[PDB]
């Protein structure tokens, strides 16, 4: 007889059809490629960074207004940031922040409750407010012509706010039915890293102190905490600078003085890191989440941008994220390729004196102690071996990030008021990317030997956790001893 | 030894600051001879936005396929013909953008974002895969698969699946299709139809390459050598589907959402307008400004408790319209829930209920809404590109903003008795053995 | 399942007894060239059981060790079995070894999955060669003393240390009752560790699988390890035990030395001083090139070279039945190690000293000519496409 | 290559002639040769194969374990019906090696290690 | 380790109800024809070098011995 041919049995066929497929996907084009490079360099950027200047202005009252004018622009958006949280505020009044902050758009003087929300939605623009650990933000988006409506607005709910004791029930009452693993996780890694230490409390409270809040707690923390010295009134869009100063001047004028200031308040009771872990484990939740954090750098810290880049380098992945396997962080890589976290991300976070630098990850039970590995692994080989591309790709994806979260006027106008209250002045563009340049894999290095090289982590641990490595196995897993 | 942040850093070549009143730029369309709509337009920022839209979609689908779009979308910049998944998502991080896919009924399109200098990497790579992707068969599998946990784990969101049983019911023909694959459909699905889908489908008219960030010149200097050797492929007709109206009844409180069908959807320009207006007017809910004081809100929501959730929604496609009310409560009270939206549907028919207070609220709202949403670069790239591929140009946004002015009482309670005439659609899913008859609930209109 | 007892196997007492010797899969077309691993430990038990009943009547010192083993041959019931059965046991032992070995090589059971067997494999025959050696040495006969002292003398070859490394382990200046007590002390010892390190093998390879001549992925055709290769396994045993038998009831010195009859004179010496007939490759080995440290350097690096034979790439093509060069090459290093075995055998006279020097450069020359054929053959597709 | 062309090569004509013999007794293809265990690049590319593939792999290596068992080779017919060489593995393996060595290049992180034995 | 799993169909005879050592000395001719060409030249091989090796070694030896006879 004959062999077959090769179109003849269903083995052959198929094993025919896809070395045709092959065939075809080997030739690739060159005109598809010129351009396109999968390794990253440097590149400089000072042409594409070309921003309006960013006018700031102290009034003698020591009240600071800073605006980013683009007449072009048919929107705006106007707020005030306070050095104000719940660092800055006792024991005895803890939810106090949050309740003034539920409190601050329901009732004053004139605009009554119903009538400003009535005034806002016919105005069209949208007034949100949110309070951090120690940041304040009252902010209202609203188009070209009725930026002095908005200002208007936030002067009276800022200096005329009268609460009735009805409404202050009502929300109570919300506060209380108010009170995501995300959040809870890190609210419990931060009470166990910054135990005794005002950054340790919650924003919310407790029930208790909540309750105990009546129209009197809530005056005398305004009064003590926005102060003109802690209050930056920032603009964004189609603003006047100066428009913005004389309206201010005109309006701000019954705000609170007190001599006590944030870094005074910061003096007197510190912020202390303290290594230690705090495991929730009750198996009846599918996934197990826990982050685990070091000390971490403040905001006026030269090593701020580095741990920026750090955080980078050891990036985030998600199940339904795109890349894959296939991504440049070597910890986003590990975890893709084995399977074994539900979803990572390397988290940075910055205080006036301290901060919170780390890893959270939601994985199921089996995995745990995989997924604990790799993370410690690439946390340590973050300071023992560094690669100049991985850190070239870092810089890049870190000034990519920091340019694209800009993308619109309210953002413009938060990242204005957040630089101001945190550093004194605005960054610009070009000297960030400078200062972003200026590391590379010995800045990395010295900086993770700084940071990371055998020192005490905070770890927070919620769900079937039973697989999770202990404090001592982290805490060993922090250096390497081949080295 | 850097110095503290609160210092600046010793010597910069910082460039000169932008005048505060910079020129704004008017779009800039060229038609690539093949029919391909490249336009582009200037913006301040230093960051860049550029996306590549198609008419492709579940309308555009085939019985074969059901669910090729979904599967375009999740297996989109993969490995291609000439650089792999690993090149592609290397040089994604090099220049640290973010790539995304969006697939819809009528129009897909994918989106790439990244700084201003790496114009030509962005075009290069969006226009590669695009125009000549590899299908493998493993990664179809694996997109395949993962397809498959979304789909064992979509209940977690009622609200698409409502959309979807209304779009599915309520239409018989093309907009008919679901958006997500169903697990026979799924199942069949595999790399040479994504290839066959996409060689068809992906002609040379129906591509706009919108830039949000870009000069146009650079743009077209990139993309010439890329898009000009295309197949000039006629437009085919576009598929047609007719409205029946209908009901969804689906065991799993409970969600129930009624809609109707106004003719005309995007073309009939001051129609759509009237029907955004209409439904922000309408708003709900489940600080200020967030539709708080709209008329389902103050009359439904607050007013009756016990409803969890209660909004208005719409979807306007070309030539095709849908509005309707989407609620959420408790099983015990939901035919009494149905015949309260039913009351607010006739009533909002009737004239005379509208406050004109209420309706210039609406209105501002409306514009404001507009306005905002349009200073993202990513929402200006979609929008121009959207745009382009429903009307053939980018229309200035003065035209939406005279309509939107434009709009009065009785228009708007015109397009409301229009929405009423046309077949009611039903969709509930939970605790669904309580809920009236379709007939019954179609007889109050 | 596990609600109530099953069959006893399957117990904790006797489960990993049952996945490792009866319910173990192999492949159904092993041939008979597979039973020699169990031959060798069979062999290696019969050593041990037959050196702890000889140890009874031994007395390790230079005035009482031959007339202890005279006196095992003689006034001893079934003494003289138990030493016959000891020695040719340990000829056999290293016979079946080296069939082991050479099977290995043939059908390349160490290329890419068989590593660390591979090279458990090695560190046995380092522990069987040192173990021979000092038994070799035991009985005090004039050869045995001979052998011992040159040897030894292989020690004094490291150009720092050789020296004191010699005199340490002499026990002395010279091979006397401090050498025989040390090495009886570790003759002791080693068979242990040589059965610890058996295990370890046995372990290592049902890590992974069992080669089988085809050097195919054998998975889909597999067979329990118990009902069908304990039979063939008992085949090989009787057959084994029959060659045992005829090597020690008929020709039991046949494979021994005349001179480890007489008793070790340190002030005289041998006409010809040779080790036992499975050193002799080894010691041809030493004695091609014309040096000391020369020899030595060599025997490490043939050491090296069979460690790192497993650790060579693109050997795709696993069994030697489908490579026609490599079956070329390997039958040539058998008959090459053949003859240097036999040139181990003989005096330093110029033919033997020539051959001697080829035979270790082809022996070499396998070991590179293996990693060059491979690399070549790693081609072989895309050439011979139809 | 030059050498290993059997048509400017009479040794390679004459090794591939030999090996022709040898392969068509036991009816498997050159290709099944290959162990997954070996490279774990073959077990990438075998998982990349089409199933039809995969199966029809594996039954020719249970065929040709039971005819090497059963100490006898195929009848003359299925010997002649017997095409190896016929590749069906090579492309993929190329494919799978060429994406680890551009995974190399471009620092990354290996797909699969070999377990440590 | 995992079993791979293969289509197939098996039909096997019990082992007492067929021949058992019969099978062995049959077609004998026939196997050692095929034992003899298909491994000649590994037999080859494997005794060339050894008997051509064994020759030049008696040959050397006998010349070196009737050289040194005086
Ligand atoms: C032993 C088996 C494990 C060996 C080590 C393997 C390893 O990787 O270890 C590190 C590895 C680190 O953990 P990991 O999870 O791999 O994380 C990797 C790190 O991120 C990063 O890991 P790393 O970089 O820190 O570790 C690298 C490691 C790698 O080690 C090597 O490469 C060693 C190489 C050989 C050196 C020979 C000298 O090298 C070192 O630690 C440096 C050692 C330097 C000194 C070597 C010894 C000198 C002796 C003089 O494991 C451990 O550290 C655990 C060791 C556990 C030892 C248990 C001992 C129990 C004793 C019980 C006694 C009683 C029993 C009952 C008696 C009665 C019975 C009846
Ligand atoms: C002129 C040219 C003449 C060329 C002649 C070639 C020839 O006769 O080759 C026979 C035969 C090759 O015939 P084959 O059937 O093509 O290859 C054997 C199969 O691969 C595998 O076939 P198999 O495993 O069924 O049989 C191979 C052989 C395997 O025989 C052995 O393993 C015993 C080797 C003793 C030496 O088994 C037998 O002979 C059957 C009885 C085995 C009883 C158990 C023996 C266990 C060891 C007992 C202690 C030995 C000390 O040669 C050898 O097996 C090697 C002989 C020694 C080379 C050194
Ligand atoms: C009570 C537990 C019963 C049970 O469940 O047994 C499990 C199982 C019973 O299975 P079963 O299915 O219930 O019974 C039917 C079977 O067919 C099992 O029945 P079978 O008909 O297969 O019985 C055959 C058995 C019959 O054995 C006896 O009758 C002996 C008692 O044959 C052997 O034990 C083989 C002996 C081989 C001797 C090799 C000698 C090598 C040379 C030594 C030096 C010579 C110098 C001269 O027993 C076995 O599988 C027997 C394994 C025997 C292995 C013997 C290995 C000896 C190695 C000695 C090395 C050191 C020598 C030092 C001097
Ligand atoms: C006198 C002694 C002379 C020398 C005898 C041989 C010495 C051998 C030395 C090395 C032994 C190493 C241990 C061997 C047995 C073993 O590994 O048993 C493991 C097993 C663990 O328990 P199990 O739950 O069955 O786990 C296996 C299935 N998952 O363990 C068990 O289930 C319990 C086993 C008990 C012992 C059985 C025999
Ligand atoms: C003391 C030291 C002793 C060392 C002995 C080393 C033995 C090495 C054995 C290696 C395996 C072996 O020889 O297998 C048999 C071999 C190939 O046969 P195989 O490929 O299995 O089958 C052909 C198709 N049925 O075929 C042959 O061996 C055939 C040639 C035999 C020549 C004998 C003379
Ligand atoms: C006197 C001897 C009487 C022999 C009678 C049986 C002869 C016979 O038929 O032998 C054939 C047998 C193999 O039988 P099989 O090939 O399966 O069938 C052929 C028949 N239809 O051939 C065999 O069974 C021969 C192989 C097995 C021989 C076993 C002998 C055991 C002897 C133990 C003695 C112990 C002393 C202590
Ligand atoms: C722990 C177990 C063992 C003991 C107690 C032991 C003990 C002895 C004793 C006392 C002798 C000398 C008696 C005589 O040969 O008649 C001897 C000889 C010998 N032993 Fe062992 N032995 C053991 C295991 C082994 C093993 C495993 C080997 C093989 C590697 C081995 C190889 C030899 C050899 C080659 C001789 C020389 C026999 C001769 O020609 O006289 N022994 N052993
Ligand atoms: C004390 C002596 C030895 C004993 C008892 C021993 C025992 C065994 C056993 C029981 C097996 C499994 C059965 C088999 O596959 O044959 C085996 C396999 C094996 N042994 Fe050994 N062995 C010994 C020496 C060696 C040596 C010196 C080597 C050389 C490195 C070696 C290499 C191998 C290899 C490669 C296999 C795998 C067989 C295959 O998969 O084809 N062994 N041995």
């Amino acid at each position: 007889p004959a062999p077959p041919p090769p179109t003849a049995m269903i083995y052959d066929r198929a094993a025919e059809a896809i070395k045709s497929k092959l065939r075809q996907l080997e030739n690739p084009d060159p005109r598809f490629l010129k351009h396109g490079n999968p390794r990253p360099a440097l590149s400089d950027h000072t042409r594409i960074l070309a921003a309006p200047e960013t006018r700031v202005t102290t009034l003698p009252n020591g009240l600071r207004v800073a605006t980013e004018s683009s007449l072009a622009a048919r929107t705006a958006t106007v707020g005030v940031w306070i050095d104000a949280g719940s660092r800055f505020e006792t024991e005895e009044t803890n939810g106090t922040a949050h309740f003034l902050e539920h409190m601050i758009f329901k009732g004053t003087e004139r605009r009554n409750a119903r009538e400003l929300e009535e005034e806002i939605e016919n105005m069209g623009g949208h007034l949100n407010a949110y309070t951090s650990r120690e940041q304040t933000t009252y902010y209202a988006k609203v188009t070209d012509s009725d930026v002095p409506q908005a200002l208007d607005i936030l002067a009276d709910i800022l200096q005329n706010s009268r609460f009735e004791e009805n409404r202050i029930s009502r929300e109570r009452d919300v506060i209380l039915r108010e009170m995501q693993t995300e959040e809870v996780i890190f609210d419990h890694l931060h009470a166990t890293a910054f135990q005794y230490t005002p950054l340790g409390r919650t924003i919310l409270g407790p029930a208790q102190n909540i309750k105990t809040i009546t129209k009197a707690h809530l005056q005398s923390y305004i009064q003590t905490h926005y102060t003109a010295p802690r209050m930056v009134i920032a603009a964004s869009g189609a603003v006047k600078h100066e428009d913005i100063v004389e309206q201010v001047k005109k309006l701000f004028t019954k705000l609170s003085t007190d001599a006590t200031t944030t870094a005074q308040l910061v003096a007197k009771e510190p912020a202390i890191f303290t290594g230690s872990e705090v495991r929730m484990l009750d198996d009846d939740i599918p996934l197990a989440q826990f982050a685990v954090a070091f000390e971490g750098a403040s905001w006026k810290d030269p090593d701020s941008i580095a741990l920026m880049v750090m955080q980078a380098m050891l990036g985030s992945w998600n199940k339904t994220a795109g890349g894959g396997k296939h991504m440049g962080s070597e910890l986003a890589q590990r975890v893709g390729i084995n399977e074994v976290a539900e979803s990572i991300m390397a988290f940075n976070t910055n205080y006036k004196d301290t901060g919170l630098f780390g890893v959270y990850a939601v994985a199921k039970p089996d995995c745990l102690d995989d997924l604990s590995y790799a993370i410690m692994q690439e946390t340590t080989k973050l300071v023992y071996r560094v690669s100049e591309d991985d850190v070239t790709r870092a810089c890049n994806q870190l000034k990519s990030s920091l340019l694209l979260h800009i993308d619109g006027t309210s953002p413009v106008a938060e990242d204005i008021g957040r630089q101001l209250l945190t550093y004194g002045r605005r960054i610009p563009f070009a000297e960030l990317f400078a200062r972003i340049d200026a590391v590379d894999a010995s800045t990395i290095k010295r900086v993770a030997n700084r940071f990371i090289y055998d020192k005490d982590v905070a770890i927070a641990a919620m769900g079937p956790i039973q697989r999770l490595p202990d404090y001592n196995w982290f805490r060993r897993r922090t250096y390497w001893n081949r080295y | 030894s850097l110095p503290s942040l609160d210092i600046p850093l010793g010597g910069v070549v910082l460039p000169d600051p932008l005048p505060d009143s910079v020129e704004q730029s008017k779009t800039k369309i060229t038609t690539l001879s093949n029919g391909l709509k490249i336009a582009s337009e200037t913006s301040p920022n230093p960051a860049a936005s550029i996306g590549l839209y198609l008419d492709c979609g579940s309308i555009y689908e085939t019985p074969f396929s059901s669910g090729a779009s979904h599967l375009l979308e999740r297996m989109a910049f993969k490995s291609t013909t000439n650089r792999s998944h690993f090149r592609i998502v290397r040089e994604v991080e090099a220049i640290g953008g973010n790539i995304g896919a969006s697939a819809s009924r009528e129009q897909m399109g994918y989106t790439f974002d990244a700084l201003k200098t790496y114009v030509p990497q962005m075009v290069e790579l969006l226009v590669d895969c695009v125009r000549n992707p590899a299908f493998l068969d493993w990664e179809v599998n694996e997109e395949l698969r993962k397809v498959k946990a979304e789909l064992g784990e979509l209940s977690n969101n009622p609200q698409g699946l409502l959309l979807e049983a209304i779009h599915s019911a309520g239409y018989s023909g093309a907009l008919a299709y679901p958006l997500l694959a169903p697990e026979a459909a799924l199942n069949r699905l595999d790399g040479p139809s994504l290839e066959e889908f996409v060689a068809e489908n992906y002609t040379a008219p129906r591509m706009v390459l919108a830039a949000a960030g870009v000069e146009h010149e650079e743009l077209v200097s990139i993309a010439e050598p890329l898009l000009s050797d295309l197949p000039n492929v006629p437009r085919p007709d576009e598929p047609k589907s007719v409205y029946v109206g209908g009901d969804f009844r689906r065991h799993g409180g409970t969600h129930v959402a009624l809609a109707f069908e106004v003719p005309g959807g995007w073309h009939k320009e001051k129609d759509a307008i009237v029907l955004t207006v209409l439904q922000m007017l309408m708003g709900g809910g489940g600080g200020p400004g967030k539709g708080m004081h709209s008329r389902l809100y103050l009359r439904v929501l607050n007013e009756y408790q016990q409803i969890q959730s209660f909004s208005a929604f719409n979807s306007i496609f070309n030539n095709t319209g849908l509005f309707g009310i989407y609620a959420s409560t408790s099983p015990d009270f939901a035919p009494k829930a149905v015949d309260i939206a039913a009351k607010e549907l006739i009533a909002i028919a009737s004239p005379g209920q509208v406050t004109q207070v209420q309706l210039d609220r609406a209105k501002k709202s409306t514009k404001s809404a507009v306005l905002m949403n349009l200073e993202s670069r990513m929402i200006a790239s979609e929008d121009i590109g959207r745009q382009i591929l429903t009307y053939g140009e980018r229309k200035p946004l003065e035209q939406f903003l005279k309509a939107v002015d434009e709009i009065t009482l009785n228009d708007i309670t015109k397009i409301s008795q229009k929405i009423i005439s046309s077949p009611l659609t039903m969709a509930s899913y939970g605790d669904v053995l309580s809920v009236p008859s379709y007939e019954s609930v179609n007889r109050k209109f | 399942i596990r609600n109530q007892r099953f069959s006893l196997l399957k117990e904790p007492i006797s489960s990993t007894l049952n996945q490792h010797l009866i319910d173990y899969p192999t492949p159904s077309n092993l041939s008979y060239w597979w039973g020699f691993g169990s031959l060798a430990g069979i062999c290696l038990v019969i050593q041990i059981v037959t050196g702890v009943f000889l140890a009874m009547h031994y007395t390790p010192h230079v005035d009482l060790a031959f007339n202890s083993v005279e006196h095992v041959m003689r006034d001893v019931e079934g003494g003289w079995l138990l030493r016959y059965m000891h020695a040719n046991g340990a000829s056999m032992f290293f016979i079946v070894v080296y069939l082991h070995i050479f099977r290995g090589l043939y059908y390349a059971s160490y290329s890419s999955p068989r590593e660390f067997v591979w090279c458990l494999g090695v560190v046995i025959f380092l522990l069987m060669i040192v173990t021979a050696f000092t038994g070799y040495v035991l009985p005090w006969g004039q050869m045995s003393f001979w052998g011992a002292t040159v040897i030894t003398s292989l020690a004094s070859a490291i150009p720092v240390v050789g020296d004191t490394i010699v005199t340490w382990l002499w026990g002395g200046f010279s091979v006397d009752n401090a050498t025989l007590n040390r090495f009886f002390s570790l003759h002791y010892l080693l068979p242990f560790l040589l059965v610890g390190a058996s295990l370890l093998h046995l372990a290592a390879l049902h890590q992974y699988g069992s080669n089988n001549p085809l050097g195919v992925h054998s998975e889909m055709d597999q067979i329990s390890f118990y009902p069908y290769f304990y039979v063939k396994d008992l085949v090989g045993w009787v057959a084994f035990a029959i060659f045992f038998s005829i090597w020690i009831f008929y020709a039991p010195n046949v494979l021994g030395h005349p001179d480890n009859y007489i008793p070790a004179n340190p002030m005289s010496t041998p006409p010809h001083i040779v080790p036992e007939w499975y050193f002799l490759p080894i010691y041809a080995i030493l004695r091609s090139i014309p040096d000391k440290s020369g020899g030595v350097a060599a025997i490490a690096l043939v050491f090296i070279c069979l460690l790192a034979l497993p650790f060579f790439k693109s050997m795709y093509v696993r069994s030697s039945s489908f490579r026609p060069i490599y079956q070329g090459i390997f039958w040539l290093l058998l008959a090459d190690c053949l003859l240097l075995g036999w040139i181990g055998c003989q005096p330093v006279e110029a033919p033997f000293v020539t051959i001697g020097q080829i035979s270790s450069f082809v022996f070499f020359l396998f070991f590179a000519i293996t990693p060059i054929l491979g690399r070549v053959g790693r081609g072989i597709p895309n050439s011979y496409t139809t | 290559q030059s050498f290993l062309d059997p048509k400017k090569n009479w040794l390679a004509a004459q090794h591939m002639k030999s090996l022709v013999k040898r392969l068509s007794k036991y009816g498997l293809r050159y290709d099944d040769l290959y162990d997954p265990y070996y490279d774990l690049d073959v077990k990438e590319a075998l998982n990349r194969l089409p199933k039809e593939v995969v199966d029809a792999r594996h039954a020719r290596l249970k065929r040709a374990i039971d005819l090497s068992m059963k100490h006898e080779y195929l009848p003359e017919d299925l010997q002649a019906m017997q095409t190896p060489f016929r590749g069906y593995l090579q492309d993929m393996l190329a494919l799978v090696k060429r994406e680890r060595a551009e995974r190399e290049a471009l620092g990354g992180l290996p797909l699969y290690q070999r377990s440590i034995p | 380790k995992q079993i791979v799993p293969v289509k197939s169909v098996i039909y096997a005879l019990s082992p007492f109800q067929q021949k058992v050592m019969t099978g062995l000395w049959k077609d004998l001719p026939t196997k050692i024809h095929h034992k003899v060409s298909e491994n000649w030249i590994s037999a080859t091989l494997l005794l060339g070098p050894l008997v051509g090796t064994y020759a030049y070694v008696q040959n050397y030896l006998e010349k070196e011995k009737l050289h040194h006879r005086y």
